[PDB]
RNA sequence: AACUGU
RNA sequence: UCUCCAGGCAUACGCGUAUAACAACUCGGAUAACCAUUGUUAGUUAAUCAGAAUAGGCAAUAAUCACACUAUAAAUCACCUAUAACUUCUCUGUUAACCCAACACCGGAAUGCCUAAAGGAAAGAUCCAAAAAGAUAAAAGGAAAAGAA
């Protein structure tokens, strides 16, 4: 079955310009205090998350080199230490990861 | 028609879902923080919490050893669960896993993204939300009400 | 008294370590070839450039 | 005839 | 690294640079990632692999592990006699995920070895509508198992 006649632009225009078919505005936009960038109320910041995710790779890269092989996951707890920080007695008996950078302000 | 459903349909079948969940659980244990789709992350959150209980049960438990071996493909992790994860969560009675929403992937599919991590980990803290301080005008007004009461 | 599983690569995985484990399984069969001629046959039954 | 949601 | 799949490798034929590196992100891939796209530069190595004198004389009896043994469809130049020449290694083929089907077509495509050590990925996301298709399961009964004519 094919259309019996051409559909008029006016009829077509009304269909596409009906409110149901139009793009709706969003009121859930929020600001990120940490980075000062926009975010949604139910969505986290990304500018700061970029630092966190990349820092994780840098920390993970250090971990990968230290292990040196697959299936080498330690059976003991692990800790990350940055330059200017010295291991404590409580840190004994735990895998220690050394980071050349200083302790990040956000990281505690 | 998803009324009363308590299980998500993932993978190519129920076995694939277990294997896909098994792979996700193994990866999470190794790294302690993994980013995945929100639907899949929610489904696997319950499994991770129960796994910590199995570690708490004890190494000598035959069921735990069988459970740990099946769920963890990489066998180096089996000592870790009983000697790293289980000792860490001994004080905790639950809520071992923290799941939060991440901005959706800009990969042309706009999948809902979430991050699931084990609490008490050595990884850098996630950017968690901070509640409003009591110094705010509304809270201070409520503080005055509290003092009167 | 915990029967910890061996820390080895999974046989069915698609990786270098898994491939080596699969290679060892065949190499065990070669070690299990009694006759010298069978050893030669197994080693030479496939033609390669 | 059996067989099975025919 | 993990999960799972199980025709792979050589030659022929055909194709003719689709090969490889770099740089691009417009066009091409029926979307991206990435390139198979665009531009530039590079490539395939052979005395061993492959392709590119004359005149006379004379021939009964297959193979089949060829012996026995039979059979019927009836199944192999040589070597002698003369003549002629008289010290040689160049040329060409060699790449590729490739061909015939208007297409990056669920089609067609010879031989040898071997059957996973080789070769691979069904999941763009979310929802779990109805209806429809495919698959699995059936209380009691058995046309409302593999047995006979
Ligand atoms: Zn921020």
């Amino acid at each position: 079955a094919a259309p019996k006649n051409r559909r008029t632009i006016e009829v077509n225009r009304c269909r596409r310009r009906n409110p149901q078919k139009l793009i709706k505005i969003k009121n859930n936009i929020d600001i990120c205090p940490e980075c000062g960038h926009l975010k949604q109320k139910h969505v986290l910041c990304g500018y700061c998350y970029e630092k966190v995710r990349q820092e994780t790779t840098k920390i993970r890269q250090q971990i990968g080199a230290q292990e040196g092989g697959p299936f080498r996951a330690p059976s003991v707890e692990t800790m990350v230490l940055y330059t200017g920080e010295k291991p404590s007695e409580k840190d004994q008996g735990k895998r220690i990861v050394e980071r050349n950078i200083k302790r990040p302000s956000w990281f505690t | 028609i998803s009324h009363g459903r308590v299980y998500r349909r993932l993978g190519l079948g129920p076995e694939s879902r277990i294997h896909l969940l098994r792979n996700l659980l193994t990866g999470l244990v190794r790294h302690e923080r993994i980013e995945a789709t929100w639907a899949r992350a929610d489904e696997m959150r319950g499994y991770a919490e129960k796994l910590i209980d199995y570690g708490k049960l004890g190494d000598t438990n035959e069921r735990a050893m069988r459970m740990a071996d099946f769920w963890l493909t990489e066998k180096d992790l089996i000592p870790k669960l009983f000697k790293v994860l289980a000792p860490r969560f001994q004080g905790q009675n639950g809520n071992y896993t923290r799941m939060l929403q991440i901005p959706n992937r800009k990969e042309q599919d706009r999948a809902k993204m979430a991050v699931i991590e084990y609490k008490g980990n050595y990884l850098p803290p996630l950017p968690l939300p901070h509640r409003d301080s009591n110094l705010t005008l509304l809270n201070q007004l409520l503080l005055g009400l509290q003092q009167d009461l | 008294v915990a029967r910890y599983p061996p820390i080895v690569a999974s046989m069915t995985a698609d990786s270098k370590a898994a491939r080596q484990r699969r290679v060892q399984r065949w190499q065990a069969t070669v070690h299990a070839a009694p006759s010298v001629d069978e050893k030669i046959r197994i080693l030479t039954k496939m033609q390669f450039k």
